[PDB]
């Protein structure tokens, strides 16, 4: 368990690790925005 | 947009990152941003595991993959592998997160607003992929950095609180490695020994003294090499066997890192020293030896004369003889007789498994350890059912050793494939026929028939 | 059986050195275009 | 200054004053007067060059330290202390630890070599005090092209240039090495043979016994 | 008074009136002072570390009182006889008023650019050594009190290989 | 077998005889490549100069 | 009330839509996307 | 306080991340608005130092 100070901020930590995967996708969505130039 | 289109470049969108081969600043930005991504994942995952931590269960049952490393470094761990507090892990996570933010900003700045080519404005960070002196200079600088890192690990283990040692007297605990082994022969015996059974090329390091000595040697070698490559220039013999281009360097790195990934995968599956079983769970052979040991003890309690009961095949169902003559556990686990675990060594003599120690001087803690390891073997399923494939799903456990080994073996092979692909393409592009044949200078038509 | 080990150790180092020094002998230059 | 590659040397350090003129002189005490410091037999005449006097200083130190190296190995390895004394094993062959060898040897031989180097520097001063112009490390006759002793030096001026380079470099590197060996032995109470030979061996703790196999 | 003595940490660190006023009337005197202090404290730190592994074998009071036995650290001050340290200081004061050895002359040339940079680096280093002397004395005295009140017992808390 | 072993040489004969094969190769390779110090081509994997 | 669910869905929420918001703004302000 | 202090830090980091990537891209935008970004960076590092000081003291 997190220290008692940050147990309130726990839900952000619940999603933080999966962020990078989304960066990947962003590349794809960015390429889609520019018409796969 | 001049550099960002299949026309200006000749590279499709899917193979779009290849447009950065000759662009120095943007390539640096991409590299830095990617490093920031690595650091961010490290910090985020450490925080995640600290959040989901439960003090009742051992770390290898909670599906944790990073707390084990920091515990092996000697952070918040007590005797026997008990976790005292999880504050240092939280500190490491937050520091990594902040540093990742900084690195990500730097990568974005260098990719977007930074000059495309560093050669014009900063003729110290600019390169050409073709001159050898600057390439070797960069290689030597980073080599010195790696040597300093290896030194830092040695320093941490020797004078910064020490590291966790399973083979420590009185049980596993944090201790200072006062006298590392510095003998070059014993250190390089690992490097130059066979990779087959009973040898364990670099996976078979036993004590922490060998680990510390090997790291001292690696740091010294890396420092010397980094100084040497900075000053010198590639020699004649190496100047005509290597392809000098960016993709060729990438292919070399890919082959090396695939080998390293294979080594780490097999290293997490067999080693007890740098991968204590109290944190990663028992290894493959360790579970089998634990099963044989606990059933031997149980049958001995009933009064059966162990080491005198012939097995169904007449071979001996409790104690056997190894093909080298050593006395080992019987059954199918005779293939794992090379095992050496901290909870089974007390029973081993020069001749092998001592019998007088087994008959009389047995310990309850050994029984508990063997039962726990047998009940938690590195067996599981993709959905983490746990146990044997035919077992019903009530337990929920897959050993972190299995996860690490499988994932890193997969990654290592695909990086070997990357090496093949990139080496072939780099050499073809350097030669000058990576796009087609020619249709007017077809070399097949100029060669003798056959 | 030490003799058999000696002969095999020769054959192996023989062919391995052949490989190593064949690829060191300016192989990238060996190519259709020059 | 390529030795200290990203740095500037003295406002007047030379490149041809001494063979070892790569420019390495960070504090570059060459700048300082480097004269008869505390009346070092002041002459005010030719007086060589203050840099050239520091050069003669480096030459003397490196030559002595070079000989010192061999005197730290051969007592152990080469000749295994051929002390072959008529009697008195101590102060002789027996002390192979160089520090302990000095600890034993009587002041007879100490005064012998002391007077030896004393006559050496007496002749050196006798030359240099008159040998103005190019003091040239107080060369005088010592193996000079005239070769004041046997096999009077028979080489070429280009070979002489390379030989000056050889000597200067070896003297500098040996000045490092003598420090090496001395701090080694003092901080190990041994001789170089001891640590180097157990190093190139396999520790007795692990030997896999022998091939006692059938 | 914005002369040499400033760098990236602060362009003129004087969070008081101290700097302004006595313009070149106390600034030079303070430069003399801070210089002497920082040099001496550098020598102090070198002092503390060097008695820990090496020891000159001289008998301060001949017959007995041999360096090899006197404690390092603050204790030596209690040990060193009042008049003994008086004579030591008297030598130092003669040195300050005679330049006896200690590079009595000779400072090379050092063109004004490199000379200024060296002087600035000197100031910075001696300033740092003042704080180093501070921590050392602190630890020493505190341990002298409750033997390991600080915790880490060995005198030089860093440089663990020494102790 | 499982005796660790530097490389796998167990008998000085085995090492001293795995020696001449590699040295034979070094000699035949040196026969072509000898007295080479310079000739820096400075190009992408050219090594055109022999 | 499983505030955990109402805490874990909406944060996954903000995070998933954020980068696409950056894409919004870049295409709106005629940026060098 | 810590809990709150950080909450803020999270909010200011979100406001910074949503606007830095848009700035850099939009040509020119950067320079013109450099000093406000510097001020917000100093605010960010001050918040981090304040959070660290909280914990320490509180332990
Ligand atoms: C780690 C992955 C990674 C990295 C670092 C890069 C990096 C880069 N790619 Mg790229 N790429 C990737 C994956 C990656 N790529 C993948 C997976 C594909 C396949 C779809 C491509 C396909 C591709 C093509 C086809 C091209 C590039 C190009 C480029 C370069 C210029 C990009 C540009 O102008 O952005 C412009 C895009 C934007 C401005 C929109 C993105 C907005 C930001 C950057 C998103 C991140 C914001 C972040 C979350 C906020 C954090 C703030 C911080 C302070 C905390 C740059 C070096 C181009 C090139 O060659 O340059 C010469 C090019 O033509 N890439
Ligand atoms: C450090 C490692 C490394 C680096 C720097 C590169 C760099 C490069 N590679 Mg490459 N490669 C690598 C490893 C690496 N490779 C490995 C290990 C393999 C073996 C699989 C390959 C196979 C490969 C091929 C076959 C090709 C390249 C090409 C290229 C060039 C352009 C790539 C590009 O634009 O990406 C664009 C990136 C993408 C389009 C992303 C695709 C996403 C993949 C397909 C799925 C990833 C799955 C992931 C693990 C999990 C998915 C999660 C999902 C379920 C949500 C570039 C020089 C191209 C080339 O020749 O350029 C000259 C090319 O054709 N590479
Ligand atoms: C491997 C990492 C790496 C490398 C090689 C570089 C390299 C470079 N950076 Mg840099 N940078 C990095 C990480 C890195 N950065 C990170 C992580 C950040 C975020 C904190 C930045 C933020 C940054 C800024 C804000 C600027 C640079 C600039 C520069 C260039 C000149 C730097 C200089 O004068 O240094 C001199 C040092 C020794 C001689 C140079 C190409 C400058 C540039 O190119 O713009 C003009 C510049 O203004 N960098
Ligand atoms: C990441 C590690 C790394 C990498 C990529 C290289 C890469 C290289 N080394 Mg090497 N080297 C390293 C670490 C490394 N070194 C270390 C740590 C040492 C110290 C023992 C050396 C000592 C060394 C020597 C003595 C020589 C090389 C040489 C070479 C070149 C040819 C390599 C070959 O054919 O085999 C190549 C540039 C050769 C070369 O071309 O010299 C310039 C060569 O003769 N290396
Ligand atoms: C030992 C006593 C002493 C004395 C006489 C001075 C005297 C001086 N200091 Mg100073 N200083 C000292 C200790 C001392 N300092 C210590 C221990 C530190 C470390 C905290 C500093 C840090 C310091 C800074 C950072 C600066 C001065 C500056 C100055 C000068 C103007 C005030 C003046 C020459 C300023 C200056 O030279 O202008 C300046 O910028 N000092
Ligand atoms: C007893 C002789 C003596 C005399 C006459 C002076 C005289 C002076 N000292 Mg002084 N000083 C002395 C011994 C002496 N010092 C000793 C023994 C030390 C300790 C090493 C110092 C350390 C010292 C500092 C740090 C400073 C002076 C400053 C000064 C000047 C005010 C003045 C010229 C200030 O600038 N002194
Ligand atoms: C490389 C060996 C080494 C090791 C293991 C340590 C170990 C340690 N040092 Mg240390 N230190 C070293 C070299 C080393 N130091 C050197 C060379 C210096 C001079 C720059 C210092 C200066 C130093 C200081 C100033 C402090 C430590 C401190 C410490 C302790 C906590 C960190 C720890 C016992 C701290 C106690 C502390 O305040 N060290
Ligand atoms: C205001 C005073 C103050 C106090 C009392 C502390 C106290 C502490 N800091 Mg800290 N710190 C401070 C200011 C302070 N800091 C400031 C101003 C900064 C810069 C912004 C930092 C940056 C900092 C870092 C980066 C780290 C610390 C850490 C620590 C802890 C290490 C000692 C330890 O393990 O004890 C035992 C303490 C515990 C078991 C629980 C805590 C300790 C509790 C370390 C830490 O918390 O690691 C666990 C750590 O990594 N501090
Ligand atoms: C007529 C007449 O008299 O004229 C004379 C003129 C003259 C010039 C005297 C003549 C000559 C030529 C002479 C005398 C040339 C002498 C040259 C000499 C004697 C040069 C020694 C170098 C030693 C070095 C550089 C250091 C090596 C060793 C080093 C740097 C080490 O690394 C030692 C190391 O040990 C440590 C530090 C630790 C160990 O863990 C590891 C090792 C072992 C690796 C003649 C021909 O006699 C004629
Ligand atoms: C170029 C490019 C790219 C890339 C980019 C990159 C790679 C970036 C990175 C980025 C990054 C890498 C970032 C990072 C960030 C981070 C951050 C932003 C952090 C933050 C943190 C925080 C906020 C924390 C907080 C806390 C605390 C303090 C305590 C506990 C709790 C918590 C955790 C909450 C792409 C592909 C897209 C596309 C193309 C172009
Ligand atoms: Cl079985």
């Amino acid at each position: 368990k997190l220290p008692e100070a940050y147990a309130f901020l726990n839900p952000i930590v619940d999603v933080m690790p999966v962020i990078p995967v989304l960066f990947f996708l962003l590349a794809f969505v960015w390429q889609a925005a520019v018409s796969f130039r | 947009i001049a550099g960002r289109d299949i026309e200006s470049t000749g590279f499709a969108w899917w193979s779009g990152n290849a447009r950065l081969i000759n662009v120095s600043g943007k390539l640096l930005g991409a590299h830095v941003a990617h490093a920031g991504l690595m650091v961010f994942w490290a910090g985020a995952m450490v925080l995640f595991e600290v959040s989901h931590f439960v003090p009742e269960k051992p770390t290898y049952e909670q599906g944790f993959i990073l707390i084990q490393h920091l515990a092996t470094l000697g952070y918040g761990i007590g005797p026997g592998g008990e976790i005292t507090s999880t504050v240092p892990y939280f500190a490491v996570g937050v520091i990594h997160l902040i540093s990742s933010a900084i690195l990500g900003f730097g990568g974005i700045y260098h990719s977007l607003l930074g000059p495309d080519t560093l050669e014009e404005s900063f003729p110290f960070f600019g390169y050409d992929w073709r001159d050898k002196n600057k390439m070797t200079t960069i290689l030597g600088i980073h080599l010195c950095l790696l040597g300093l890192g290896s030194f830092l690990l040695v320093i941490k283990a020797m004078y910064l609180g020490g590291v966790y040692d399973t083979w420590a007297p009185g049980g596993g605990d944090v201790r200072y490695i006062t006298t590392p082994t510095l003998n070059p022969i014993v250190i390089f015996g690992y490097v130059f020994r066979s990779p087959f059974g009973g040898d364990g090329w670099v996976v078979s390091v036993n004590n922490m003294e060998d680990v510390i000595g090997g790291h001292i040697w690696v740091g010294i070698l890396c420092i010397v090499g980094g100084i040497w490559h900075i000053f010198t220039k590639p020699f004649a013999w190496a100047r005509r066997a290597f392809v000098w281009s960016g993709e060729a360097y990438l292919s070399y790195s890919l082959a090396a890192i695939s080998l390293m990934g294979f080594t780490a995968a097999l290293y997490s599956w067999y080693n007890n020293t740098a991968y204590p079983s109290e944190l990663y769970g028992p290894t493959g052979p360790e579970a089998s030896q634990a099963q044989a040991f606990t059933f031997l003890v149980r049958d001995q309690r009933l009064g059966a004369n162990v080491s005198s009961a012939q097995g169904p095949t007449g071979l001996g169902k409790y104690l056997m003889r190894s093909p080298s003559g050593e006395i080992i556990f019987g059954g199918e686990t005779m293939r794992f007789w090379d095992l050496r675990a901290p909870w089974v060594e007390p029973l081993r003599g020069p001749n092998g498994l001592d019998i007088n120690k087994i008959k009389n001087d047995i310990q309850p803690w050994q029984e508990r350890r063997a039962a726990e390891y047998m009940t938690h073997a590195p067996l599981g399923s993709l959905n983490s059912v746990g146990g044997v494939a035919t077992e019903i799903n009530s337990v929920n456990y897959v050993s972190p050793r299995s996860w690490l080994c499988c994932s890193h073996f997969f990654l290592a092979f695909f990086f070997l494939v990357g090496h093949w692909w990139h080496a072939g393409r780099a050499r073809a592009a350097a030669a000058g026929f990576e796009k087609g044949i020619d249709r007017d200078f077809e070399p097949v038509l100029s060669m003798t028939p056959l | 059986m030490l003799t058999l080990k000696i002969l095999v150790y020769t054959t192996v180092i023989f062919f391995v050195s052949l490989f190593i020094f064949g690829f060191l002998s300016s192989d990238p230059s060996r190519n259709p275009n020059r | 200054s390529p030795r200290a590659l990203p740095f500037g040397s003295a406002p007047a350090t030379l490149d041809g004053s001494l063979v070892g003129d790569v420019g390495f002189d960070p504090i570059g005490f060459s700048t300082a007067p480097f004269a008869s410091f505390n009346n070092p037999l002041y002459k005010e005449g030719d007086f060589m060059s203050d840099l050239e006097w520091l050069r003669e200083a480096e030459l003397t130190h490196g030559r002595i330290a070079q000989l010192a190296v061999l005197g730290f190995i051969w007592p152990a390895l080469f000749g295994t202390f051929p002390g072959n004394e008529n009697f008195g094993g101590a102060d002789a062959f027996s002390y192979v630890n160089p520090l302990e060898a000095i600890t034993h040897v009587p002041d007879l031989a100490i005064y012998q070599i002391v007077g030896g180097m004393a006559w050496v520097e007496y002749q050196r001063v006798i030359r240099i005090k008159e040998q103005g112009k190019n003091r040239v490390s107080g060369d005088i006759g010592l193996g000079y092209p005239g070769g004041w002793n046997p096999f009077n030096l028979n080489y070429s001026p280009e070979e002489y240039a390379e030989k000056q380079l050889q000597e200067i470099k070896h003297c500098r590197l040996a000045m490092i090495g003598a420090f090496g060996l001395f701090f080694q032995a003092l901080n190990s109470g041994t001789d170089i043979v001891s640590q180097l030979s157990p190093a190139f061996a396999a520790p007795d703790y692990a030997a896999k016994a022998g091939y006692f196999l059938p | 008074e914005n002369e040499i003595g400033a760098l990236a940490p602060t362009g003129f660190f004087d969070p008081a009136k101290l700097s302004d006023g006595i313009s070149q009337e106390k600034f030079d005197q303070y430069r003399l002072a801070e210089l002497k202090h920082g040099r001496a404290a550098m020598l102090a730190v070198l002092g503390y570390v060097a008695p820990e592994t090496y020891r000159f074998g001289y008998d301060l009071i001949p017959g007995e009182l041999s360096t090899r036995d006197i404690p390092n650290g603050v204790a030596a001050l209690n040990a060193i006889p009042f008049g003994g340290w008086v004579q030591m200081i008297a030598f130092v004061g003669t040195v300050e008023a005679y330049g006896w050895f200690t590079s009595p002359t000779g400072v090379l040339d050092l063109p004004a650019d490199i000379l200024a940079k060296r002087q600035t680096s000197e100031l910075q280093h001696g300033r740092l050594a003042m704080l180093a002397f501070l921590e050392l004395i602190r630890h020493d005295s505190q341990n002298l009190a409750q033997p390991g009140f600080d915790g880490y017992d060995n005198l030089i808390t860093g440089l663990p290989f020494l102790y | 077998a499982r005796f660790a072993n530097g490389k796998p040489q167990s008998i000085e004969a085995k090492y001293i005889m795995r020696s001449p094969a590699e040295w034979d190769r070094f000699m035949r390779f040196m026969d072509r490549y000898a007295e080479a110090n310079g000739l820096g081509f400075s190009s992408x994997x050219x090594x055109x100069x022999x | 009330d499983t505030r955990l669910l109402v805490i874990a869905a909406p944060v996954l929420v903000a995070a998933s839509w954020a980068l696409f918001n950056i894409g919004r703004l870049a295409i709106q302000q005629i940026q060098r996307l | 306080m810590i809990t709150a202090l950080t909450a803020l830090f999270v909010l200011v980091s979100l406001a910074l991340v949503v606007t830095v990537p848009v700035a850099l891209a939009t040509p020119g935008e950067w320079e013109t608005s450099k000093d406000q970004f510097n001020k917000i960076f100093q605010l960010w590092v001050g918040l981090v130092v304040a959070i660290a000081t909280a914990d320490g003291i509180s332990t």
